[PDB]
């Protein structure tokens, strides 16, 4: 009749309000964070079980194109106004 | 040796939901199809040929994934992806009144590993004129400045930009030459009181 | 003006699939959408499906060897615009000098003996290394033993071995870092060496340097293994590493916990009550228990004892708990879960337990966590067996025809079960439907 | 009677940014067999009436493209095989097509397009006059 | 007398599939054509690389499943992707085809720098429209 | 190895001229304006002639990208008559049709 979740616990930690304020992901990347990843998502991913599955996949991977499309899609030019040409 | 599995469209329902058995463009996959379908010229004296081992029934672009059932059922799922047009634009007049510059281009797609195409670069930019601010000489300015641009019937002026490579430059280089025409046709120069009795428009 | 221009909607490029693919559900006589239509290539097994699925692997990493081998026949790029994942990729280092520069390229490149040859002419050299890149060299040759990673092609005992170059150089270091000794101490406990790493953390207490979160997950797994006390004296040593891990205010991550119930699951009885007190110390500092959290806890309380009182309080609590939740991945075991907890609706024979673990596997994108082949083969091995006797036989067989063959293909065994309800049941004229499906 | 319970997950943020408004979308397939653009329509027709969008649909006068091969391989002038290639067209306007209802019915219409067509896409979108006229400077 | 892709008369004893059975004058009208793409279009370019990269699959295909292959290829291109349907016999067992097909979307993808489906459809002999 | 030693040379030929097709432009842009002095105008045509012969546009030849015939290759599909039929009767080509009119 008495859940779990209710009762005595560990009072060594105290209850942290908040996380880290600046998280260091612009540093060197630890190997095991990386290998870390890579079984987090191993696991995840699942051989496609459907044809619109397949094609987010795609799309994200960027084998597809991102419809609507656009003809100019991935070429800015270098990002230059009108005036550099004119 | 390996045999031939019975095919799944004797396990297939009666009322079971097409869309689910074909979510996306696929070809024709005879095994996959319960409808008997038999294509190609006769012959003397026979029928058709059957749905399976059939090239006929595969060259065809099929709509089994666009069927009307599943086109309600796709459409009504986009319904959340859109917002209305105003009311009070209704009549394509209060358009002109409320919004005097349209522009028109265009996107072009293909089938190939790429998409550039150098005719989606054009940008046409239509203005009438009567919804500026033109004063009588400015205006008269204006029609001897632009050229054959101006249509003197329908009193519309159109300017169609080629040169910059991308469809945001000849944009932005479009309403440019707009903006530039106006605030030209207000200089009076020095030089305009030379005017001939020949080139008078009336 | 009596004209509002509306606010526009701003959605990403591939949620427009997803909306579609919501309408479109499963379908109950397909194959699986990974294998082809046809009825020769249908797989007609579940040991065919190992089979056949491992040879379109095979197909890609063949298709790849021969990309890698000969990266002179693919450089010709009509792609538009431009396709990063699919120009041919280069192993052999791309720069043959010997130079710092070059080296960190045979580092990224998963090299080990490059690395460490080419370290060494450095070292010779007389020029400087970094100490960041010398611990990168120790992580890659630690985590793999000063060995090669598993390439296409070129249990028992301590795999890490007392003359190895992970010691050489760390030694040879002249200046040591608090990761340097982290990454050391993770390397020992991996790989069944813990005797070393405890060693190195009672030097690292020395060096008044604080260990990050993860060299406190090794080091209690560490002490258990290390000797063969009591369980007293063990969880002495367990609240003493938490203590210390207070002093250098260090924060316990979700695998700190999971493997800690992973190690109680040896002492079956004595662990029972102080499994439950770490899981509520779990909620108290925020961090959320994810599927394996809560897949050791079960197995846990789950022994071969007939009242299983204990068992069905923990199930009941965490299963409304768990109602009306999506889980996302948040530790490697996260797969397990679900192919445990239906072994305890197994053995508690509840249906509308297994109903409420089947709910919950179906909501949005959990069925992914469900685990691997076998794994799934069993979980529903489990589940369809109690759909036999628990339910009406007139729902028992829409679960059977969507469940089979699309999901899995039936067990002896389980054939057996069907046979067993239809003849409690009383119906036979579906046994010849059933030899036909055999 | 399995199903996967709420398995839709799409997220549409509606930011600050005006809509942009679009007098009238022309789109103009081209394909070599009526009977696929006659299909493709009425795909077309249905799902913008669905969604409210009042198209007509006009179909342009065709063109044909002929061409003429020699016929042997060595003289032999006087023969001819001849070739030809029929493209024909089909037009489907749109009228009072707000910018984000363009979008999706456009990408629907894309990724369902037929292997043996194509379209072209004309977009009058309308706006105001530019701040520098707007605005009053001379 | 014309010869372009015809099968001669011999008594009644060779089998001809539907594709041969009919002479090239009948395209468009009783057979369909085994490619489709935009590059033939009327104002559309890129239709020389389209040419050669449907020849070369055309020798690829036949070289790749040595003598299962029934007849022809039918070569889709949507968007930017290729889909290749074929008809094969059931000569390979079934982990050689699975292996072939493996092999041929990886190579075919990364060789064009687009992604490629293949989708085959087998059957137990060659289709016999006439004759036999 | 392409078909013949011809279609080699024409490779090698097409490749020079990339190379020099800038250099050529700026070159020719001299020569072709009657503004500058007649002095410049000589020396330009001294410095376009000193460029090597391979690298004219005028000695591009057009062949056939399967068979290398000279002659007889439509524009468009970059092909041979004789090819373009073997391909175009097997229906291997999209759209195109014997002609009936
Ligand atoms: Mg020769
Ligand atoms: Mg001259
Ligand atoms: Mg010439």
């Amino acid at each position: 009749r008495k859940n779990i979740f209710k009762g005595r616990r560990l009072n060594i930690f105290e209850p942290q309000a908040v996380t880290e304020e600046a998280p260091e992901t612009e540093a060197v990347p630890s190997l095991w964070d990386i290998e870390f990843a890579k079984q987090l998502a191993a696991v995840t991913e699942r051989p496609f079980q459907n044809g619109f599955e397949e094609m987010i996949q795609w799309t994200k991977e960027g084998k597809l194109w991102e419809f609507p499309i656009n003809n100019e899609a991935g070429f800015d030019d270098d990002g230059s106004e009108f005036h550099e040409h004119i | 040796r390996r045999k031939a599995l019975p095919p799944r469209t004797e396990k297939m329902a009666v009322d079971q939901d097409w869309p689910s058995v074909y979510p996306v463009a696929a070809p024709f996959k005879p095994s996959a199809v319960p409808l008997p379908v038999r294509m190609g010229y006769p012959v003397k004296r026979g029928v058709p040929m059957a749905k399976e081992g059939n090239l006929e029934l595969l060259k065809i672009p099929n709509f089994l994934h666009l069927t009307p059932v599943a086109i309600k059922r796709h459409c009504e799922a986009l319904k959340d992806f859109c917002t209305e047009w105003p009311a009070a634009l209704d009549s394509d007049e209060k358009c002109e009144k409320h919004f005097p510059i349209e522009i028109d281009t265009a996107d072009y797609v293909s089938a190939g590993p790429s998409i550039r195409n150098p005719k989606a670069r054009v940008v046409t930019l239509r203005v009438k004129l009567s919804s500026l601010n033109l004063d009588d000489h400015a205006k008269k300015k204006l029609i001897k400045l632009v050229g054959d641009r101006y249509c003197k019937s329908t009193d519309v002026l159109t300017i169609k930009t080629d040169r910059c490579p991308l469809k945001r430059q000849n944009y932005d280089y479009a309403v440019y030459l707009l903006t530039v025409l106006y605030h030209e046709s207000w200089k009076t120069e020095e030089w305009e009181k030379k005017k001939t009795e020949a080139d008078m428009e009336e | 003006e009596e004209v509002v221009i509306p606010k526009k909607k701003t959605w990403d490029k591939v949620a427009i699939l997803q909306a579609l693919a919501s309408t479109v559900h499963r379908d109950s006589t397909a194959a699986p959408y990974v294998f082809q239509d046809d009825p020769y290539l249908i797989p007609t097994s579940s040991v065919e499906s190992h089979s056949f699925l491992l040879a379109k692997k095979s197909g890609e990493n063949a298709a790849k060897f021969i990309i890698n081998s000969y990266p002179k026949y693919f450089q010709k790029d009509i792609a538009e615009p431009h396709i990063p994942c699919l120009m041919p990729e280069y192993f052999e280092p791309q720069i043959e000098d010997v130079s710092e520069a070059a080296l960190q390229e045979r580092i990224k490149l998963r090299k080990v003996k490059a690395s460490v040859d080419m370290f060494d002419q450095l070292l010779q050299a007389g020029t400087t290394v970094s100490l960041e890149t010398t611990n990168s060299l120790l992580d890659l040759l630690c985590y793999y033993g000063n060995q090669e990673p598993s390439a296409n092609y070129n249990h028992l005992g301590v795999t890490w071995r007392t003359k190895n170059n992970a010691e050489r150089i760390f030694a040879l270091m002249p200046e040591k870092n608090a990761h340097s000794y982290c990454t050391m101490i993770r390397g020992m406990v991996k790989h069944q060496a813990p005797t070393q790493a405890l060693n190195l953390y009672t030097v690292l207490l020395n060096n008044r340097l604080r260990a990050d979160v993860y060299t406190f997950n090794s080091l209690i797994e560490a002490t258990a293994l290390v000797v063969n006390e009591k369980f007293e004296e063990k969880w002495n040593n367990i609240l003493d590493l938490l203590k210390q891990m207070v002093t250098q205010n260090v924060k316990p991550n979700l695998q700190t916990f999971n493997t800690i119930l992973k190690c109680l699951r040896r002492f079956y009885a004595f662990g029972k009550l102080p499994a439950l007190q770490t899981l509520r110390e779990m909620k108290a500092i925020g961090i959320e228990p994810s599927l394996a959290t809560y897949h050791y806890v079960i197995q846990l309380f789950y022994q071969h004892e007939s009242p299983s009182k204990g068992s069905s309080l923990i199930i009941y609590d965490i299963m409304n708990e768990v109602m009306g939740k999506r889980f996302s991945p948040r530790d490697p075991d996260d797969d397990m879960f679900f192919q445990s907890a239906m072994r305890v609706c197994s053995s508690l024979r509840d249906l509308e337990l297994a109903y409420q673990v089947h709910g919950l596997l179906n909501t949005g994108d959990n069925w992914k966590l469900i685990g691997s082949d076998h794994r799934r083969n069993f979980y529903y091995s489990k589940f369809f067996n109690l759909l036999c006797f628990m339910e009406q036989i007139d729902v028992t067989l829409k679960w059977y025809k969507d469940l089979i063959p699309s999901v899995f293909f039936p067990h002896s065994q389980t054939m057996i079960d069907l046979l067993q309800a239809l003849d409690v049941a009383n119906r036979l004229d579906m046994v010849p439907q059933i030899w036909k499906d055999s | 009677v399995d199903v996967p319970k709420d398995m839709t997950k799409p997220e549409i943020t509606i930011s600050d940014e005006p809509d942009t408004l679009y007098k009238r979308l022309s789109v103009l397939v081209k394909g070599h067999d009526k009977a696929v653009l006659d299909s493709y329509e009425y795909f077309a027709v249905l799902a913008a009436k669905e969604l409210g969008i009042s198209i007509k649909v006009h179909e342009p006068p065709r063109k044909i493209e002929r061409f003429t091969l020699l016929k042997s391989v060595h003289i032999f002038k006087k023969h001819r095989v001849q070739y030809e290639m029929r493209t024909l067209y089909r037009c489907l306007e749109l009228e009072h097509l707000t910018g984000s209802t363009a979008d999706v019915y456009l990408e629907y219409i894309q990724r369902n397009l037929p292997e043996g067509v194509a379209m072209e896409v004309t977009k009058t979108k309308l706006e105001q006059l530019p701040e520098h006229i707007r605005k009053p400077i001379w | 007398k014309n010869r372009a892709a015809r099968v001669r008369v011999s008594k009644g004893d060779k089998p001809v599939t539907y594709e041969e059975a009919h002479a090239p004058h009948y395209i468009a009208h009783r057979k369909g054509w085994l490619s489709l793409h935009t590059g033939n279009l009327d104002g559309e370019d890129h239709a020389a690389e389209r040419t050669v990269e449907d020849v070369f699959l055309r020798k690829f295909m036949l070289g790749t499943f040595p003598g299962c292959l029934a007849d022809q290829l039918v070569l889709k291109r949507r968007a930017n992707q290729l889909e290749i349907c074929a008809l094969v016999l059931r000569q390979l067992p079934p982990h050689k085809f699975y292996f072939l097909v493996g092999y041929s979307e990886t190579l075919l993808s990364h060789f064009y720098k687009c992604p490629v489906h293949l989708h085959l459809q087998t059957v137990p002999s060659k289709v016999v429209y006439k004759y036999i | 190895y392409y078909v013949d030693w011809k279609m080699l040379r024409d490779v090698k030929r097409r490749k020079m001229a990339y190379e020099y097709a800038d250099e050529r432009l700026r070159i020719n842009s001299l020569r072709k304006n009657t503004i500058l002095p007649k002095d410049l105008q000589e020396v330009a045509d001294e410095e376009i002639a000193s460029l090597p012969r391979d690298s004219c546009p005028v000695r591009i030849r057009n062949r056939c990208v399967m068979t290398s015939r000279p002659r007889g290759v439509k524009r468009r599909w970059r092909l041979s008559r004789i090819v373009f039929r073997h391909l175009a009767d097997h229906g291997q080509l999209s759209g195109v049709q014997r002609a009936m009119w």
